[PDB]
Parts: C-alpha cells; structure tokens; sequence
C-alpha cells in the first residue's frame, strides 16, 4: 500500500539545475538522510529545480521487518549406502600375502579392483584375511588374502545443507521506486548497501537484534521448509553424533563425489570366508528434520523461512526505528510535464492516527489520459501521489496525522493547475 | 605384448562367419601370427581382467567349443538405417577401441554371439557403432567385451538382472521410469548362465578356488602343436600313469617330474581355477562374467 | 581446453567492403586458413573477451549473416579530401594499432560496419590514428574493439545511452556539464541491439543460457586427420536435411545418424549458446555488444 510517512526536501548545495531542449532538468549528487516507516510506511524524496509546478517523486515502499541471519560454516551432507566387494586370492598368487594384506594402504588401488577405471567416488581399500588349506579354496597352508574395495553412493535422491548463523541481522525489505515509472525491490540489513540505477542506499540506525545464536545449526532443505537443531555447531566429525560425513556442494553429494570428507573406522565389515556385509550405522538427519521442522516457537519469537529469496528469517513483534541513506552519483533527472488534466473527488477516510498503521484515505481520481496525480496541502507536509488513467478509478494510500479531528485542504494538480480540495474523517487513538 | 600369454586352450578360433578374411593367424592362435582379434587382448592399461584371467577362454573359443550357441543374424550387416538387429544393442554400449578396424564381436541379450560387419572396402568409426569410408586395415574382429569362457554346465535360466533402482541398463529392459533419469555412463559387471540372458550385478564377490582339483590347474603340450592337455592323466606319487608330465615346485609338489619323459608342461599359474559367483543370495557357478560401460539409467526425479 | 579456437559457426566471412585483398583464403575460415583480421583475435593478451567466448561469433560474421546493415562507405579512405566520418570517432580512442597492419575496423555509432583503409604503400602509427611510410604487409584489417554478435532478434531501437556522471562519451553528448570537466580514457562498454544505436553502458553482467541447443555442436569430417565441416546441415529425428552428419552417442541422440552414409563425425561441446545481457532490469538478447577506448569526460562537483 502507497503512503509516503516522512517528508523531506532536496537541498540546494546538493542539486545543479539546467535547461536542454527547453526542459529544466536536475542533477542530484549528494546524500539526503531520511528516517524509515514502519510496515506499510515509505520514505518519498520529491525534486524542486527552479519552479514550482516540477515536482519528480521518489517513492521508497517499505514491505515488513525481517530478522535476516548471517550464514558462516556450512556443509552438506545426506543418507548414504555401502556398496563394498570382495576377491579373495591365494597365498604368493599376485599379491596374495599375509603380511601385505594387514598393512594395506587405503589411498592405493589394487590390479584386482582396477577393472573398472576412473571415478571420483569416495572409495576405500582395506585388506582382510581369511584361513588356507583345501577346505575354502587354497592350494597353500599360508593364510590367504581378502581384498575389499567398497565405496560410498547416496541412497535418497535428496541432500541437506546443515548450517548456523553468527547473528541475526535486521534486514528491510524495500521498494524503492526510480523516477520515471522503473519498480525495484531490494533490501537493507544492519549496514548494509546495494547499488541500482541512480545510485546507492543503505542504512544509518538499527536497533534491533536477537543475541545467542552460535549454538543453533539450521538445515536447507530443496524448497520442502527448513529445519532448527538445538545444539552448537559440529565441526569435528565423529562417530555417534549428527555430522560425520560432510562434504563442499550438492552434486557431490547427490552424485558421491571424492571432495568431501567422512568419518574413519566407520563401514563395518563381516568378513566370512568369500561373504562381504557392509552394514553402516549412519546417522540419518531426516528424523531431527521432522521432529524439529519450522515454524518453531523459541522464546517469545517465530522462526521460519524466508519469501522470494532463499535463506533463514526471524520474526519479531517489536517496533520498527531505523534511518534511510540516499546517496547520489551525479543522476539526472527530467522532467517533461506530467500528462493532462483530471477531476477528482473524496471518498471516504479511516485508520488512526499517531500510530504505525496510518490513516487510509480515499479518492477517486477521474482524468482521460494516463498520467500521476500529485497533491499537495498548504504548509508543504503532506503529498499524494497516485497513478491515474482514462477512467473513473478509486485509489488512496496511507496517511499520518496527530488529531483525530483531520480538517486539512489539499491542492491536487493533475498537469499543473491545482483545484482546491478539502477531507475530513474521524480516527481512533493507537500506537 | 606377452608372448608367453598367447596360449589359449582347446581350439583356439578366433574368426567371424561371412568374413572369414582373416583365420591364418587367427586359426588356431599360437604364439606366432598377426592378428588383431587377439594382440588387442594383451595389451597393457586396457583389458586387465583377461591379463589376470588368460589360461581360460573367450567368447568365439567357447562357441567354437559348444558352450555359447550363435545369434541370428551372427554378423549384423551395417549397410543400412537400423532395421538390423544389431543396432539397438550396440548404440547402448560405450566401448573405446581404435581406428583402422572393420569387424567386432560382443554379448547381445539372449546370451549367444552377436558381431557386426563391414564390406570390403569399409571401416569403423572411433567407437565402433557406426562405419565410415576411408592406412592398412585390420581384417581382425575386435573384441568389444572384456569376458571370460569357462566349460560348464551349471543349470540357472529363470534368473535376470535384479539392480537395486535402475530403469534400463545395458541390452537389458526392467521397469520404466516416469520421472526424470539419471542418464550416465558407468561399468557395472554382467554375468551370463546357461541358456539365460545378461545378468548384472552391482555388489559383486569373486571366488577363486584353486587347490588340488583337476580344473584348478593348466597343462599345455611341451617337451621337457600347442592345444590343451588334461591333469588327470600325469603319473601319481610312487605309481604308474598313462601319459607323464613336468613342472614346477606347485606341480611336482602333487605328482611327479620325469623332465626328459616328460609329454606335457603343466604349472600354477594366475588364470585358472574353478570360479564361482553370486547371485539370488546363492552360489552359482557362470560362464562368462566381464566389464562393460553402457549406459545406466538411475532414478532421480 | 576449447579445442575450437578456429571453427566458425554459420558462414564464416570476415573481410571489409572496400578493402578486400585476403579474402581469396578466408572464405570460409578454417583450422589450415591464414588471415590477419582474425588471428589478432586470437592473441593472448590483448582482448580477454574474445578468448573467453572463442566459440562465439563476431561482429563482420554478423554483418555477413545479412541481420545488420552496414556503413557507407564501409572502407573510409584517409587520403582523399576534408570531410572524413571516419575521424570523430577514430580520434577520441586511445588504441595500439601494431606495425605492419594499414586498416581499422571499428563501430560506428549507428551501429554499422564502418573501417578505414590506407592505400600501399602507407601504414598506420603507433595509435593507428594517422600514417607514415614504413617490414611486411598484412592484406587484412586490424581489431579496434572487443565485441561479439550471435543470432539475436530482440528489438532496441526505443533505448538510449543512460549513465551517470559521464557527460560525453565517445560521439554521443548526453547531457551539458558546467562545472569542472575531467578528461581521462577508460573502458566503458556498449550494447547495440537490433536496429539501434550505440547505446554505453556501465556494469556490463553476462549470463550463459546452455540447455539442449542445435548451435552446441560440432561435427569433424572425416579426413585420414581433422578437418572442419559446418553443423547446421545435420537432421532432426526423423527428418530431412542438406547432407548427412553423425556421431557417438550425445550428437546422434539429438540428430539422426546415417552411418556410413555421413561423412561427418559430431560430437558434444559448448560455447556457441546463447548469450543474455543485463539493460533495464530485463535479460534480453544483445545483437552488439563489447567494450570501448574512447575518452570519458566526467563532472566533478
């Protein structure tokens, strides 16, 4: 909803005004503070060249308070399942040994198993020992050996990316909306500052924060909600805790690739003459996702997940005090003359006043080409900008006051001339 | 490559039906000759499973010897698109061989012999699925599977390939998948029976018996031709035999080494034995188990 | 890798109107082809752009695809009269035209194929701005600029040049500056679209969109060797054609393969997708765009 709260103007040392093809045009350069609306507020900047009847607005629309958190360590991780085999060869055939097979390198590959070739799968050789003699297949009363050659391969055809967050940083999700008509949506968080195509804008005051997060591990799941654990972070991997094997993306994960890490000793193994078992106790994160799956009432807050991008959000319930930078690199800014004319008439008005939520008025804009109708009252406050088009259309945006008694004329210009005008409509007493 | 490999038991032929170009070297294969349907076989960093297993045989040997029936047609004439049998069961295989070839041999789905073959004067491509027009050519038959033949008789026709989430692989058509595949290529071993069809098997254990039974060893004529020679003649410890034979510490350790009275050659050497498998939970005994990359589709999405 | 320094998709022309004197051997250009006014592009260290997009076309094999007019005159000469178009534009850059080289191709602001040429025997200075009498003598044309082109459809003739702070650059005069003018040479960029003009930019974001595409392939004819053939003549599945091309397996699993009927061996590589450009918040096709060495005239406050 439109409904520009503060109102401030462009400075003089800041702005170079000109006249090209008989249009005065303005140059901003310089850094205009403004305070920032609450939910549903925004921040209008209007420029003023050398007449009066040139106004260009700068209309910034606040979405809500969000609570952004500040991802740090990560890793994937997932179900796997063992996939080990066996050849055993006699003694002194090869490499049949019985004090080779004991100390066997697990970063070297055997001639037994090379008859598959090149693949980056997290695979292990280890080296077993079996009995000798006619009774299991041997020619020789020395021991044999069992060669094992088991990799890993994910099972389910779905990863998870277990992460934390260092702190919860307030980001603001705005709008702001550039001069000629151009809609954008970006955010602000703490400190934070992004760059469009007029220049830059980040942040000057943010009170707002939620402290003890390092012992809090979130998990992403792919677009199916995330997830909260009530531990610190594991960064050891070790047997009988959630987070053993861990890896660096999701395509090695999903596709068991050798980049990433495991824990040692781990893939049990039942050697029975020729038989093979690989049986693992793998900690599947899928149960702490069920029992822990978002939204989750922690403390007196509400965390869950986050609209449009994705990542992990925080919501609060608290007001909304934070301040607004506008920065400009030498932008120009034209101004043609606005459209044609236009009627309008009052509605209706209802809200509050002194509050967050506003007073919405009402208006019906009525003109026959497409244009914006900019408003204005006697002492320079307060502004209306609202679209307008052929037709007889009901629009509003939402206003602020401190009487309950709101008896303010306004003068609506539609292409220059203003019309006087004049609202009226009770409030109600809220904070 | 290893002359001392070149032994090969039984008849040894080596030599596709219609293009009988090439069977002066190949017909039987002794240590002399030249002919690529076996120098390719020896040749280091690529077949390793037949270095290890070379005192066995392959896949024209053991049809030449009742043990691998043919297909219909055996040479599968590349002259024309698809309509031949052999097309479908060769554009699903990923095989690398080089130039300069004309004729290859591998194991279809039935589990008989299946070959393709090019009119003189044509070639293959770097693969061996398609043919172009164009050195010297090989008039050799390249072998495209990397398998074993051993003599059997082991009964198991009512058993298929039973992976673990796989849509099609390989010749082989299992359950269908709606979703999106995970098309790759990858080697997964097969394993075909008596009168069966191709068999994978993703969890595979190898068995090597090798102690004092007859197939456990291997025995060639030699003083003290080149065709095979049963164990079970030699003269025993003490006794009399019918026909007498030599060897090392392994072959003298069981009977005897007359040397100069010697017939035969007989020694222990790394590529004989009596090899098991397993599959359906049991132990069967196979007749042709060897290394593939075709192409598996796995579940995803 | 990119083992496609010299393939050319689609016709393969590159020489200036006017000034044609090599085009006798690079038409087309193949991997053997030997001409001046792309082996510039080639060089390591001097345009980084071309050496990302080496599988991408240019601007001379856009104007030959007859999907961008071109100057006239296409070859201005230096040595006429006063009143050259050729040298408002030329003058304000600030290039290192190399010895041995008497033209410059370039792009106008109307974004058409404007050059200039220099009768023998004269060759350019070290900035290729006048000329001079001066070891050998190249037939072709030297790269003033580091653009790229592809088959873009996307109309941008309603768009102008909007950046910040800049006053004037190049040829086009944006907005009048009053105060302190600082004249300095950058790299600032430009996008040309479809019938439009030379409209600068100023953070310029690619982005790679490679998702099954009929200009992702290449097909080596058959040569016993290699040699370049052009892909845009293969079939679909089931359809028809100029010639014939085949495969391994990822090219014939898209197209259809004819076997020995094809002269063609294709296969799977990447480079020549399609390219998006980040203008008024919406990714669209750019039909010119690339880099500039003119001077920037800013506004200080």
């Amino acid at each position: 909803d439109p409904g520009c709260s503060e109102l401030i103007q462009a400075s003089s040392r800041i702005t170079t005004c000109s006249t090209e093809g008989v249009n005065t045009k303005c140059r901003l350069s310089g850094t205009a503070l403004i305070r920032a609306g609450s939910v549903g507020a925004e921040a209008c900047l209007m420029l003023k060249g050398v007449k009066e009847d040139q106004t260009k607005f700068l209309k910034i629309k606040t979405v809500s308070s969000e609570l952004s958190c500040r991802e740090g360590q990560s890793y994937w991780t997932g179900s796997f399942s063992p996939k080990c085999l066996s050849s055993r060869r006699c003694h002194l055939v090869g490499e049949c040994h019985v004090n080779r097979c004991l100390s066997w390198r697990d970063n070297e590959t055997s001639a037994e198993f090379s008859f598959v070739g090149e693949s980056t799968t997290m695979r292990e050789n280890k080296c077993f020992e079996q009995c000798g003699g006619w009774g299991c297949g041997c020619f020789n009363v020395n021991p044999s050996c069992l060669f094992v050659h088991t990799y890993l391969q994910s099972v389910r055809k779905e990863a998870l990316r277990v992460f934390n967050c260092i702190d919860w940083v307030h980001k603001l999700t705005l709008e702001i909306t550039d001069f000629d008509g151009s809609v954008s949506t970006i955010d602000l968080g703490a400190s934070s500052s992004r760059f469009t195509n007029w220049g830059s804008v980040s942040l000057s005051l943010d009170a707002e924060g939620i402290s003890g997060s390092n012992s809090f591990s979130f998990i992403e799941s792919p677009g199916k909600g995330y997830a909260i654990v009530d531990e610190p972070f594991s960064e050891i991997p070790r047997q009988g805790f959630l987070g053993e094997i861990r890896c660096n993306s999701e395509s090695s994960v999903l596709s068991a690739h050798e980049s990433c890490l495991r824990a040692p000793n781990l893939i049990s193994y039942k050697p029975m003459i020729d038989q093979l078992e690989c049986t693992t106790n793998l900690i599947d994160p899928f149960v702490v996702f069920e029992r822990g799956s978002l939204p989750q009432t922690r403390n007196d807050k509400t965390f869950a997940a986050s609209k449009g991008n994705r990542g992990v959000q925080a919501f609060s319930k608290g007001s909304v005090q934070a301040d607004l930078t506008l920065m400009f690199d030498n932008f120009e800014v034209d101004f043609v003359g606005a459209a044609v004319s236009c009627d309008a008439a009052f509605l209706n008005l209802t809200g509050c006043y002194s509050c967050n939520a506003g007073a919405r008025v009402c208006l019906s804009i009525t003109s026959t080409g497409t244009g914006s109708l900019s408003a204005h009252n006697k002492d320079g406050s307060l502004h209306i900008v609202l679209p307008s088009e052929n037709g007889t259309k009901d629009q509003c945006q939402i206003l602020h006051f401190t009487v309950p008694e709101v008896e303010e004329e306004f003068m609506y210009s539609c292409d220059g001339d203003e019309r006087p005008l004049l609202v009226k409509g009770t409030l109600i007493a809220i904070d | 490559e290893d002359p001392h490999l070149r032994n090969r038991p039984g008849k040894g032929h080596n030599y596709i039906d219609g293009m009988t170009q090439e069977d002066a070297t190949c017909k039987p294969v002794t240590y002399a000759g030249a002919c690529s349907s076996f120098d390719v076989l020896l040749e280091k960093g690529k077949f390793p499973l037949f270095q290890s297993y070379a005192h066995h045989r392959t896949l024209l040997e053991a049809v030449h010897d009742t043990i691998i029936a043919k297909a219909d047609p055996p040479s599968c004439d590349l002259q024309s698109a698809h309509g031949n049998p052999c097309m479908k069961e060769k554009l699903v295989m990923k095989t690398h061989c080089p130039n300069d070839y004309q004729s290859a041999h591998y194991l279809n789905n039935d589990g008989k012999m299946a070959s393709v073959k090019c009119p003189p004067k044509y070639e293959l491509t770097e693969d061996c699925n398609f043919c172009r027009q164009m050195a010297s050519l090989k008039k050799g038959s390249y072998p495209l599977q990397d398998l074993f033949c051993q003599s059997s008789e082991d009964d198991g026709s009512k058993l298929k390939t039973k992976m673990k989430g796989v849509c099609e692989v390989g010749v082989q058509a299992l359950k269908k998948c709606d979703g999106q595949l995970s098309t790759a290529h990858e080697v997964v071993p097969f394993a075909v029976f008596k009168n069966s069809k191709k068999v994978y098997l993703d969890k595979l254990d190898l068995k090597t018996e090798e102690n004092l039974l007859p197939d456990s060893f291997v025995c060639f004529e030699h003083k003290g031709e080149l065709k095979s020679f049963d164990i079970s003649q030699c003269p025993k410890i003490g006794g009399h035999g019918s026909k007498k034979c030599t060897g090392d510490a392994a072959f003298c350790s069981a009977y005897e080494c007359t040397a100069q009275y010697a017939n035969a050659y007989c020694s222990h050497a790394n590529g004989s034995g009596i090899v098991q498998i397993q599959v359906s939970g049991v132990w069967k005994k196979p007749l042709c188990v060897g290394y593939e990359r075709v192409v598996v589709k796995r579940e995803l999405s």
